[PDB]
């Protein structure tokens, strides 16, 4: 009947309304079109009603794309096609009716619903932050839900949104205007007589009605210097576009994503064959790329994105205003760059005057950029800024209440640190620091009060990746811990909460991984195909821009610190160099260039380590490191780190460094399966029988009696 | 009760010229002297005895800075009166008379003069941020500054705008108008209202706090320009300019770029009934508060007024004539429905209902605003004595006059009737 | 007697660069902004307390008018706080105390913040007064105002000249120089002083009036740079630039080009107390007079001083520190050597003898003008701390702070030491 959908007459015009009580956001599915089908042929039943508009009456986004769970609803080949075929009919039933129509945005339209938007024939869009049009297709690795790329070029064109549906990314509505989506905007509106957006999402009723009279009888016309010299100008370009795109694909990633080019031969084909038989290539097309390998576990990976921004510790009770970055330098003018701009007061700790200007440069350098893209107003990018002072020694700190450490790390002085900068901090604080190495509870018996300090880490450049993580002690309350995740999630990068260990959890992993980086170049491999090499199998970054990554410093004393608890049997094993590397006085990434360097042969060549020989091919390799990465990886929740290891890889492939389109360390169990790899482990069995021993838990289940982890 | 009160003596204006009449020949301090010495033409005071004038611009031609200063002087004023200007966006002028009552009731000085003096004509076109730059070059180093060079030749302009959000004055104006459930028609109304009672005000001629003088290039004298009247129906075809055809503001029922300056005298009582200058009124109390301007922008008064009523202590239906001044058609009935409402005073404050109810029977009668223009920081000193001279006309004793400003600000203060 | 008092809190100055070094970068209306956050920063005051903020500028960026709206905004003060700026020639700053003084004793409002903030390297060189009619411009009557034409593009300039008689700062400054019987040698002693005196005052570090912050273009941070001292022979050798070489102001002993801001906090003295905030100072009687710009252009402070201790009941010697601002040397002794004497008070006011004689040792210790620069617009906000804390440092509890304008006026207020 009217259960999600719903109108009425007013003016004579049919005001469809979009809502959905049960979840927050609408979604698209086949319980949304099994009434949104017997709506429409009721308009087209009609004669009264002249011009028709659609509204999603529910505050915030305007729908969502495919829903999450019906998409990823496990059904064979036909049945997927079958259903990616239907929801297409649909569109072409009203993108070309009699009875003209109009669609309007005020959300974040995404996915599918530019397949509702474009089809129409005048879409009317609302100039503010909140409102984003987006096409997450290739992000979650398909072709949308009921094809709109055979339009969208038809639209705006192919190169000009070519590099909009593959590239993910979202447009806010102010290009869109000067790109062409939609053609006319209107601002929303302060305060009303009703609360003051209630009465946005009802003004653009009225608009759209006072369009809409205009369109029955024709006052205005649907008819609206780049694309124009394109306009009419491919006879024979033809290859000489996609050709350029073709290997622009695989410039800029590797060639092992068989997602985004599977939607290329689409415009490829759309162009120059059969427009109207082109809609019935993709369903020859998204039943394969969904039913594939390199996307199922895809779909886990965004359940767990949008699964960990969520504050998942009862209420905010008490919420922080103020913060206190105890040390400047690069982590914590680092995370002033981000905690800055949503309304957090800062304050940041100095020793001298002599690293401030290395400090406010970061969070200056890394700002009017972003008004350089003009993401936001010249005006509040300084008001921004202001929001941010600098002291030098301590008068302020009793207004905080929040304080996170951030100096260069030792097990010494931040033992003193903490102790000095305990007594001018009220008791409603929260101490916490970004520790790389040693733990919190060797640190945490040491202040006045023991239960108001946590740990949060973070990620070397803190911009551009998006993740935190927690480090929880025996004695962090539930308040405490609560009061955390709000810094965490209204900061934005998304949160994972982890139970402590001797090691915790990121770099707990990487030195196993980071110990055998050298071990490619303990024989002589010329690592500088070793980039090649490990970016092959999807790694983006390579291990040698990985140690070039982690600071050379640091690398000491990450190689010592679980070697001296238990990284020397399967922390590691292999001979450590790297101070070696440093006696010469190497200075990685300030010292600008990398690794020829004609110094690192010297190494190898000093005495004759390597006469040793095993068939260890590339492919060899790639899976020795992975395969020992992901012991690490399921050797944790073994003690228990954390409660269930499904929000596991949720973290560990969003800033480790780990490649998607491979599922996650906790997901090779499944399309990789666990017999698989510990053949591959059991081919390399005797090869040393001390570190790369398999871990108990996971190898009782892996082979014989079909067993996943919850699946 | 002890403190001295403070009284407003006759206030000239000179008559506001439409932006490309006579007014394009002049010199941003000229009019000043103008209205200045009209003022010093019919109250026949000792020219030594004006104590402290202050006057107050917002465009600041800066080849002479503190317009004020020299602007008594051009006037043959006796030079041991200090002077300075005042800067605000639209209500400058009436917050001279703010700061003059202060300087008063203070009890150090005798008397003073209020003035709003701008032209919108010559807009302050710079040159640019780093062509200015080569101000380094006023025989090698003349050279080498010139060294470095592009075609960065651009002028920037003053594109009013408020800074504070980046969006001119019209985008604001009809989302407030358009917020509060404002029809075409019914922003009409009152845009023929205020041209309607304008020229029966001009017809019969009592409008009379008008001095002319003589612009030197052209040929004359002035008299006010920005009278028209029209139909309804000849209004709704004119297409609007500040927003897509969907919306509800145009260059009718709107201010316009018109220019002109304003004087009065303010003494003290004492020395009013001393000397015996018959007054005009006294000038009690005044509110002067500011709104965040991403929200409400042009609500202007009607945040104002309730708080000068219970800082006077009175009540607000037993007022005997307003004048609100306008900017935009609409925005005068936005901020007449939006407080004829509740929800409104509720959640921007604390427990109050209905604390604006204007009758609209005893509003802007003789026109305000849109009637013969709007100088964007010379109203409000026109605005006193068209409450005074009215208020006087017909019985009552009090009523307020509120202005709003650009930039969040409003004004309103109470005005009383003459001490006899 | 039972007029309430009136308390300057702690007060914030930015420090003064010469222009050329790292504010050349800067956007006239930023470190109004900086000064404003240092004075949130050593306050602990509710951002929502404070009440009415006013500030004082000279050049008016006209890209954004009324600094002090939007620089209040910027700091993210809550913007339930009116703002406008006062502009004066040279004391704009300590104006805006006198008018926050009147703002309190009216008895309406809570606290002040008064500031002033100038820039002086990006100077406004606007376009012509005729190319400007090319808004005009803003299909064939497009061509046809772009019709007339002929080669009159000229950028005017701000020859700062004070337009009353058409002749710069320097030309009146050693006119009054010369006429008070001033030699070089006698004029370059007070100039050692203001250098000798203002080393030593940044060594010892106690001037501790400055809030640093970062210059957001270039590189560390800022602290003040006016500072140099040499010798009298290396001083005479400097061959005049104001006038050919018979005169006697050269550039070595006059106030440069300099930019910079300041604010502070004017408190009521009962919330002052009810608050609790250690207070600096009180702020007593105010003259404020003008001179006649033909003769006595900068002579200044010395008409106003036995017009204000008349006012206040008390005598000239029993003073117990004075700061007078200068702006040239010996502009400041020959305020010294006028009042020193008859016939000067005589034939311009009527029988007094000697009412100045300011006895050199409790003057300008802590260097005033010519040692840190002279900002066009915010001296007097600085000045005022710069009686304070130095009046508590040693004994004495009153002393007058007096400033002379380019225009002819004058500034002088007396200024009491801490209440307890």
């Amino acid at each position: 009947t009217r259960t999600h959908i719903n109108y009425g007459v007013k003016g004579d015009v049919a005001v469809v309304r979009i809502n959905s009580p049960n979840s927050k956001v609408n979604t698209l599915s086949k319980e949304l079109h099994s009434e949104f089908s017997e709506v429409m042929n009721e308009i087209w039943a009609s004669d009264q009603i002249r011009s028709a508009v659609l509204i999603s009456s529910k505050p915030g986004c305007f729908i969502a794309g495919a829903d999450i769970n019906m998409l990823a609803a496990c059904k064979t080949l036909q049945e997927v096609t079958q259903l990616s075929q239907e929801a297409q009919r649909i569109v072409e039933k009203l993108e070309k009716s009699t009875k003209p129509i109009v669609a309007a945005i005020n959300g974040s339209c995404l996915g599918g619903g530019l397949e509702v938007a474009i089809s129409c024939q005048y879409r009317i869009a609302t100039k503010d932050r909140k409102t984003v049009l987006g096409t997450p297709e290739v992000l979650l690795g398909a072709l949308p839900g009921a094809g709109g790329t055979q339009r969208l070029p038809k639209m705006v064109g192919v190169p000009a949104a070519l590099d909009m549906m593959l590239t993910g990314r979202s447009i806010r509505a102010d290009r869109a205007k000067k790109m062409g989506l939609v053609d006319q905007l209107v601002e929303p509106l302060g305060p009303g007589l009703k609360p003051p957006e209630e009465r946005t999402i009802e003004y653009l009723e009225e608009v759209a009605i006072t369009f809409a009279k205009g369109l029955a009888d024709k006052k205005i016309s649907p008819k609206r210097e780049k694309l124009t010299a394109y306009a009419m100008t491919i006879p024979f370009v033809r290859q000489q576009v996609y050709k350029k795109v073709e290997e622009k694909v695989r410039k800029q990633t590797k060639g092992l994503y068989p997602a985004p080019l599977k939607i290329i031969d689409v415009v490829k084909t759309g162009i120059e064959q059969g427009s109207d038989a082109g809609y019935l290539c993709e369903s020859q097309k998204f039943g394969e790329l969904v039913m594939t390998k390199e996307s199922k576990a895809l779909m886990g990976l965004y359940h767990g994105q949008v699964l960990c921004k969520k504050n998942k510790f009862g209420a905010p009770q008490k919420d922080v205003k103020h913060l206190a970055i105890l040390g400047a330098g690069l982590m914590g003018a680092g995370i002033a760059q981000v905690s800055v701009d949503k309304g957090l007061k800062t304050i940041l700790k100095d020793a001298t005057l002599t690293a401030l200007d290395r400090g406010q440069q970061q969070v200056f350098k890394g700002l009017n950029d972003k008004v350089k893209k003009k993401a936001l107003t010249s005006f509040e990018r300084d008001s921004i800024f202001s929001n941010l002072t600098g002291q030098l020694d301590y008068q302020g700190f009793e207004k905080a209440d929040m304080v996170i450490e951030a100096v260069f790390e030792d097990l010494s002085l931040k033992h003193r640190v903490l102790k000095e900068v305990e007594a001018v901090i009220p008791d409603h604080c929260i101490f916490a620091s970004n520790t790389s190495a040693l733990p919190i509870s060797e640190i945490a018996a040491v202040s006045k009060r023991p239960e108001k300090v946590i740990g949060m880490h973070y990620f070397s450049p803190v911009d551009k990746m998006q993740l935190l993580e927690i480090i929880t002690t025996e004695k962090t309350s539930k308040d405490t811990s609560a009061s955390a995740v709000a810094v965490g999630l209204k900061q934005g990068k998304v949160i994972i909460v982890v139970k402590d260990g001797p090691g915790f959890y990121t770099t707990r992993c990487l030195a196993p991984m980071m110990s055998e980086v050298i071990r490619i170049l303990q024989e002589g491999v010329d690592p500088k195909k070793l980039d090649s090499l490990t970016t092959s199998f999807g790694f983006p970054v390579g291990a040698a821009t990985l140690v070039d990554e982690v600071g050379v410093d640091v690398a000491k004393h990450v190689a010592e610190d679980l070697g001296k608890v238990f990284g020397e049997r399967f922390g590691g094993g292999n001979p450590e160099l790297l101070t070696q590397m440093v006696s010469k006085g190497f200075l990685g990434r300030k010292s600008g260039k990398g690794f020829l360097n004609s110094d690192m042969d010297s190494i190898l060549a000093s005495l004759k380590l390597p006469p040793k020989s095993e068939v260890s091919s590339d492919e060899d390799i790639q899976f020795r490191l992975v395969t020992r990465f992901v012991n690490e990886a399921v050797m944790c929740l073994q003690e228990g780190i954390l409660a269930t290891p499904a929000e596991g890889d949720i973290g560990a492939v969003f800033g480790l460094g780990f490649p998607p389109c491979l599922g996650g360390p906790f997901r090779f169990v499944d399309l990789y399966g666990a017999q698989k790899i510990v053949d591959r482990l059991k081919k390399y069995e005797a090869a040393y029988g001390k570190q790369f021993t398999p871990c108990q838990l996971l190898a009782d289940h892996a082979n014989s009696p079909n067993k996943k982890f919850y699946q | 009760p002890n403190i001295r009160n403070v009284v407003v003596v006759d206030g000239v204006r000179t008559p506001f010229l439409l932006s490309g009449t006579s007014y394009k020949d002049l010199m941003p301090h000229d009019l000043a002297r103008a209205a200045l010495t009209g003022l010093l033409h019919r109250t026949s005071v000792p020219k030594e005895v004006v104590d402290y004038i202050i006057f107050g611009t917002v465009i600041q031609e800066v080849k002479t800075s503190n317009v004020a200063r020299e602007a008594a002087l051009g006037a043959g004023f006796s030079d041991k009166t200090p002077a300075h200007t005042v800067t605000m966006a639209c209500i400058s002028a009436n917050q001279a008379m703010t700061t003059g009552v202060g300087l008063i009731a203070s009890g150090q000085c005798d008397v003073i003069v209020a003035g709003g003096v701008e032209l919108m004509s010559d807009v302050p076109i710079r040159h640019s941020r780093k062509m200015r730059k080569l101000m380094l070059d006023l025989g090698q180093r003349l050279s080498l500054i010139s060294k470095f060079r592009f075609n960065f030749l651009a002028p920037e302009l003053p594109a009013v705008s408020e800074f504070s959000t980046s969006e001119t004055m019209g985008h604001s104006a009809d989302r407030l108008a358009a917020a509060f459930a404002v029809s075409r028609l019914e922003q009409d109304e009152y845009a023929l209202r205020s041209h309607s009672l304008a020229k029966k005000a001009q017809d019969e001629g009592l409008l009379s706090d008008v001095v002319p003088f003589k612009v030197p290039g052209k040929d004359t004298v002035t008299k006010d320009n920005g009278i028209r009247p029209s139909s309804l129906e000849q209004m709704a075809k004119l297409k609007p300019a500040f927003i897509k055809p969907y919306g509800t503001v145009t260059a009718a029922n709107s201010s316009f770029l018109t220019d002109g300056a304003s004087a009065m005298l303010i003494m003290a009582e004492e020395k009013a009934l001393a000397m015996g200058y018959k007054p005009k009124a006294y000038l009690r109390d005044f509110m002067y508060v500011s709104q965040d301007p991403k929200d409400q922008l042009l609500l202007g008064p009607t945040y104002a007024t309730p708080k000068v009523l219970e800082k006077a202590g009175l009540t607000m239906n037993d007022i005997d004539a307003f004048e609100f001044h306008e900017a935009f058609s609409g925005q005068i009935l936005a901020n007449f429905k939006a407080m004829d409402s509740d929800w409104f005073a509720e959640n921007y404050m604390g427990r109050k209902t209905k604390v604006g109810l204007p009758p609209l029977e005893k509003f802007n009668n003789w026109g305000g605003s849109l009637s013969l223009g709007h100088p964007f920081g010379a109203t409000g000193c026109r605005l006193v004595m068209a409450a005074a001279n009215r208020l006087r006309k017909e019985g009552g004793q009090y009523g307020l006059v509120a202005a709003c400003a650009a930039g969040g600000q409003g004004h309103a203060m109470i005005v009383e009737a003459y001490p006899k």
